[PDB]
Parts: structure tokens; sequence; C-alpha cells
């Protein structure tokens, strides 16, 4: 049943400045010491990502994808909820990450007004059309745990990305520096049409909520210049939407561009109105003597 | 258990084949041909249907990666689906004839 | 015959060759397809009605 | 977890028909067999019929063949049982029991029940349904101990007995001695309950005895006063 | 205009055909 603990005064959404982070492998192709440009749904650099501090679980929309960066010292965040209506009317999807395995079910579930984590998240289930075992689990002291999970949906596939790296420095709930690539772990032929997103938080009250934060960042179609190293890993990338130095690096693919002037873009001031100008009306048709006549015959 | 042939229990089951907007679902059991690596022969590594010479180079790929491409817009290294090996498809012997 | 089960199959690899391994005197009449070309087309969901 | 709610049941004339249902909830209604088993009052149980995980009849008893027909609906997750030509020897509590095993393909036929329900009293006789009569038993002022005073209801004049008594909303699971009914040589029965009822100082229950009777559907919401 | 990604990272955009009123901002020919 729906519950709500005390001391939950208020936590309005916030915003942070995500640094260069959120680049994933767009394809299963090996590249050694060569650059590559691709057009997919990436995360823009120096964007504005939400700052939901897990110290509240709103229903945020799923336009093209999310980043979902998390930094915590526990395993409270161990689930997600996908769907278009989040009820028993349409199809739904959930990704629960148990302490020993991961489960995914596309049953037509019925979620309450506040899901929380057992299976006390949905009231009435329904028939599933897909299930997977997920043998390994997806989600020390000073070193905390940093995890990020990219979710997309092109035609029917989910193509979940993931990368976990221990963070060694402590910061007031801020994204760390450096670079990190998202490795594709599992693919889903589920084929669901999702338009919203909902997380799943554990409680373990027996209140002990710990400290965490999920950073939901929307994805936009960009053009990145990857830096495949000699072992196939990615060292850095270019957003190609920052200061014109970035676009110069895109059109002159390198990272040690020499001195000089280069033609990169083409400006174009774009419209701002849909003016249509036709002449005056004149000589209206005789529809006033055929719809407002006096007498007909038969 | 004494009726004629036309009245015995017949277990009947029909199969319906739908085709909607769905990802790559059930399609064929499998297709293998006992890959041999000694000469220039054709290959079909789960979609790639080019030509070349299998050499099994000493590259070090990543687990999620299956194909390998240098800067040529053409695949030059593939991973065997059955055995986790790293192959290299060097093209067949070609050139030019001068007289 | 009025209350027939309908099994919904999911993503898998169906081998349409064990169908002719059971006891003899069994029909295999198809409609629109053929057993030789059965493992050539791709289908999303297959329903079995017993 | 498993909630095998059973619907359908009441007083019917001998020779008529009715439809019983058992909505499953908690498990998957595609891999567990569910059967029907009756239980005469104080005279043991008796298996009626059953269906496997798929649409398949596993047989009937030696006295229900030709009259009973069981059907399974995997789409709505509910098992149905049709009863035709009911007689006087069909008055029992028909239960909805599940099966423990998953019923794999190649095994031996061995069915044993694991999850049980509550059942629906299906009485078959020539009598008619009568309306209950709830009365506010007076909680007399005899006060010796703390909770020596008690109040209850006096439901009577009802032939079927699917009686369920509520106090506030289907709650207050404390000490409530619901005495069983008794046939008062006329086919009718009588119900009564006893609560703790501590010292009344405007800090007690709402004094409500909700009695639900399906064959005589009527919502009685009369209060009790000293 | 870029001195190169070896001594600095500052750039200088140069639009062509704009009077600096249709985009230090100087106006050259
Ligand atoms: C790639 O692997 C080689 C051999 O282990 C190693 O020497 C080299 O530093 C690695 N380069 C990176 C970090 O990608
Ligand atoms: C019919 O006459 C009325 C009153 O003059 C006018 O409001 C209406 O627009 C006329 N309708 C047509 C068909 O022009
Ligand atoms: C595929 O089958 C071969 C032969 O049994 C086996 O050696 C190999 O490990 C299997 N590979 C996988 C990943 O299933």
């Amino acid at each position: 049943q729906c519950v709500n603990l005390t001391t939950r005064t208020q936590l309005p959404p916030a915003y942070t400045n995500s640094f260069t982070r959120g680049v994933y492998y767009p394809d299963k192709v090996f590249r050694s010491s060569v650059l590559h440009s691709t057009q997919d749904l990436f995360l823009p650099f120096f964007s504005n990502v939400t700052w939901f501090h897990v110290i509240d679980n709103p229903v945020l929309p799923f336009n093209d994808g999310v980043y979902f960066a998390s930094i915590e010292k526990s395993n409270i965040i161990r689930g997600w909820i996908f769907g278009t209506t989040l009820d028993s009317k349409t199809q739904s999807l959930l990704i629960v990450n148990n302490a020993t395995n991961v489960v995914i079910k596309v049953c037509e579930f019925q979620f309450c007004n506040d899901p929380f984590l057992e299976f006390r998240v949905y009231s009435s289930a329904n028939n599933c059309t897909f299930e997977y075992v997920s043998q390994p689990f997806l989600m020390q002291g000073n070193f905390k745990n940093l995890r990020e999970f990219v979710f997309k949906n092109i035609d029917g596939y989910f193509k979940i990305y993931s990368k976990h790296t221990p963070i060694i420095v402590r910061e007031p709930e801020d994204l760390p520096q450096g670079f990190s690539a998202l490795e594709p772990l599992v693919d889903l032929p589920i084929g669901i049409n999702i338009t919203r997103f909902q997380t799943l938080l554990a409680l373990h009250r027996s209140w002990t909520a710990g400290a965490a934060a999920y950073y939901v960042g929307y994805l936009q179609p960009r053009t990145f210049l990857l830096k495949y190293n000699e072992n196939g890993t990615i060292t850095d990338a270019v957003d190609c939407a920052l200061d014109p130095l970035s676009e110069t690096k895109c059109t002159l693919k390198s990272f040690t561009v020499e001195k000089g002037i280069y033609q990169t873009s083409n400006f174009r001031v774009q419209p701002t109105e849909s003016i249509v100008r036709f002449p005056n009306i004149t000589n209206l048709c005789p529809f006033d003597e055929v719809f407002n006549a006096t007498r007909f015959a038969s | 258990p004494t009726y004629g042939v036309g009245h015995q229990p017949y277990r009947v089951v029909v199969l319906s084949f739908e085709l909607l907007h769905a990802p790559a679902t059930v399609c064929g059991p499998k297709k293998s041909t006992n890959l041999v690596k000694n000469k220039c022969v054709n290959f079909n590594f789960n979609g790639l249907k080019g030509t070349g010479v299998l050499t099994e180079s000493n590259k070090k790929f990543l687990p999620f990666q299956q194909f390998g491409r240098d800067i040529a817009d053409t695949t030059d290294a593939v991973r065997d689906p059955q055995t986790l090996e790293i192959l290299d498809i060097t093209p067949c012997s070609f050139g030019g004839v001068s007289v | 015959v009025y209350a027939w089960n309908r099994k919904r199959i999911s993503n898998c690899v169906a081998d349409y060759s064990v169908l002719y391994n059971l006891a003899p005197f069994f029909t295999f009449k198809c409609y629109g397809v053929s057993p030789t070309k059965l493992n050539d087309l791709c289908f999303t969901n297959v329903y079995a009605d017993s | 977890e498993v909630q095998l709610v059973e619907s359908g049941g009441g007083l019917v004339q001998p020779g008529r028909s009715l439809r019983l249902s058992c909505a499953a909830s908690g498990f998957t209604f595609d891999d567990y067999a569910i059967h029907w088993v009756r239980q005469a009052p104080g005279k043991g149980l008796e298996w009626v019929s059953g269906i496997t995980w798929n649409s398949g009849t596993i047989g009937y008893a030696d006295s229900v063949k030709g009259r009973f027909t069981i059907s399974r609906d995997n789409a709505k997750n509910s098992l149905y049982l049709q009863m035709n030509s009911l007689r006087a020897e069909d008055t029992a509590l028909y239960y909805c029991a599940k099966h423990h095993q998953i019923a794999v393909a190649g095994d031996a036929e061995d069915y044993y029940f694991d999850y049980w329900g509550q059942g629906t009293l299906v009485t078959v006789s020539s009598a008619s349904t009568k309306g209950p009569s709830v009365f506010p038993l007076a909680p007399s002022s005899k006060s010796t101990s703390g909770g020596t005073a008690a109040l209850g209801c006096l439901v009577k004049d009802y032939f079927p007995e699917p009686v369920t008594v509520s106090w506030n909303s289907g709650a207050l699971t404390s000490g409530v001695h619901t005495f069983p009914a008794v046939l008062q040589s006329s086919g009718l029965y009588s119900l009564s309950s006893v609560v703790t009822v501590p010292s009344s100082s405007l800090g007690t229950q709402t004094y409500i005895c909700n009695v639900n009777h399906k064959p005589s559907n009527t919502k009685v919401d009369k209060k009790v006063e000293p | 205009i870029t001195p190169g990604t070896n001594t600095s990272n500052q750039v200088a955009v140069l639009y062509q055909g704009v009077n600096c009123t249709e985009v230090n901002v100087f106006q050259t020919r």
C-alpha cells in the first residue's frame, strides 16, 4: 500500500552543470587509433541536468533518453519503471535489480501513485510478453560508487548502457571530472512504446535513506568526434555544439589543429512569422438568395 | 478403445504466424557450415557476406564488440559467434595483369 | 474444440523439424507456407491452438 | 501472495443451473493447475473436477459426470465451473485449490493441492431467501470489571448462511466471538457477536454492525445504543 | 581564427557579409 514517512518537508527540483560525460559506443565496431564521427542521440556537453538529491520521485517524461547518473554508498536505487501511462490500461515495463540478479517484466502492471521498494510496487499484474534472466547484477570506505545508465528506444530495442567506476573524491553532490564511456550490457527486443519515466527507491526503514542523487539528462541528436584508442576504448570526444573551436575540430578532424583560419559553419538568420497576404473579398456569391429564400416548390 | 479409425482421439494443434511492427523475433533455428580457415573463401558472420582470407590475427577486441573496421568504410576483422576468437579478413588475392 | 488453449510464444529459436518425429499417421498440411521454406521467414508471435 | 477469490454461489432450486468463478491473483495463470473440490459440512471433502495448466480436463467424479462442465480462461485469469441439474446432494463448500508443481511436459500424472481458498456456500433446496433482522442488543449497565459490558447484533430469519459481519469498515480484528448459526426447526438461522466494549466515554467503536447477505442483498447500517 | 590548440584555446569568430548588426566587435571590409 502507499505509505509516506514523516520529516518529508520539501525538496524542490534543482539544476547542475554536467561536464564532458555521457558518451556511449553507438555501434559494435572495433576501431584502433582512429577518429570517427557519428550522428545519434547523445548527451550535450555542458548541458543543464536536473539535480534530484535522494535525501521524492516525480514522474519525468521520456522524450529520447535519459542519463541517470547516481553516486551513493549503498544499494537504495535498484529499479526503474517505464511506460506511457503507468497503469493497467496500456503496456508497462520495469527493471528491478535484486541483491543477486536482475529481472525485467513487460506484464501489463498497475502502479500506484507512489511506487517504492519485495514486489509491493504494483497492485494487479497481467500477462507478460517478454522476460529475461540477467544472470549478473547491473547496479569500501572513502571510495564511493558512481553509476550511470543510458536508455534509448529507436524502433523496438532498448539497448541499455552502463558503466560503474569508483569515485575517489568527495563533492557536494556534483558530477566528477574526467571522461567515461558507457559500455552496452544488454539489449531488449521488447518493443514497448514508452513516453514517461519513473525510478524505484528502496527504504529499508525497519528512517534510513542514506544519501544519493539521480541526474536525469535528456538526449539530443548531436554529432560527436570519438577518439578510439589502440585497444578500442574511447579517450575523449567533441560535442560539436560548443564554441567554434569545437566545430573547427569537427570539420578538421584532429586534436592539435595548427595556426590559421578555417571555414566551419554558415550562419543563417532564421524566420519568425508566417505572414500570408491575399487581396480583399469582393462580389460574394449569391448564397443569400438560395439559403435565405422565401418559398420552394417541391 | 474399440472404435474405428475415424473415431479415435486426434490431437490437433494449429499454428498462427503474425507479422507486426516488432523487433527481430524468432526466425529459423540456426545455420552453421563448419568454418575452415585455410584459404580465401566466402564467409557469413551473422550478416556480413563479404570475401576474404581468414587469418585469426592477434587483435584485442572488447566483449560487446563483434565487428572490426579500420578507416576504409569496410570491415577487416570479425569475431566468431561460436568461439570467442578474433579473426581478420584480409581480401582475396587480386591485382593487375601487365604484358 | 470450443474451449481451445492459446499459447503465446516469445523470443526464441523455433526448430520446425521435430514436428515430424512423433508417431506416424500425422498430417502436415500448411496454408500459404511450406515446411521446406518454413525456416526462412521471420515471425513476431506464433500462437498454438490445441 | 496468492489470492484465490471465489465468486458465485447461493440458494437455487433443484434442477436449475449456476456459474461459479475463481479469480486468480498472485501467480501466473498459465503454469499451475487449479481444481474444484467440495466439502459437505462436517462430512469431509470431495473432489469435483480440475484443469491442468493448459486447457485440459483431468476428469470428474463418479456422481457429477454429464451434469458438470469445467472450463478454463487463461486470458481473464479465472477458472469457471458449470453445474447442471443440481440435486439435494450437491450442498457443500466448493473450494478453489491450486497445484504446487509447474506440470512439466514429460512427467507422471500426480496432482496435489498447495493453495486453498474460502469457498462459496452453494445450497440447493426448495426454500426461499429471507431477509435478515439486525437488532441492537442493549449493552446493559452491569459494570463489575473493566470490559464486562458487551454489545452485539441479533441477525435472524435467514435461510442461507453466507453471513459476514463488519464493525467499522472491515477491520478491528480484536476479540469478536461470532457465534455459529443454528436451524431453529424452521430452516432459518440466527447470528450474534460479542465484542470487548470497554467503558463507554465517547472513546469507543462507532456502534455499527454491517451484515452482508448475498442471496438477500441488503445493506443494514443501523446503530447500537445503550 | 585560432592560434592552434598548443599555446591557447581562444578563438575569434569571423562572419562574412554582416555589418555587425545582423548577428570586442570590430567591422572590417
Ligand atoms: C592498450 O593495451 C596495451 C597492452 O596491454 C597497453 O600497453 C596500452 O597502454 C593500452 N592502451 C590503452 C590505455 O588503451
Ligand atoms: C439570412 O438572413 C439573416 C438575417 O438577415 C442573416 O443573419 C444570415 O446571415 C442570412 N444567411 C445567409 C445564408 O446569408
Ligand atoms: C558454442 O558451442 C561450442 C561447441 O559446444 C562451445 O565450445 C562454445 O563454447 C559455445 N559457445 C557459446 C558462447 O555458447
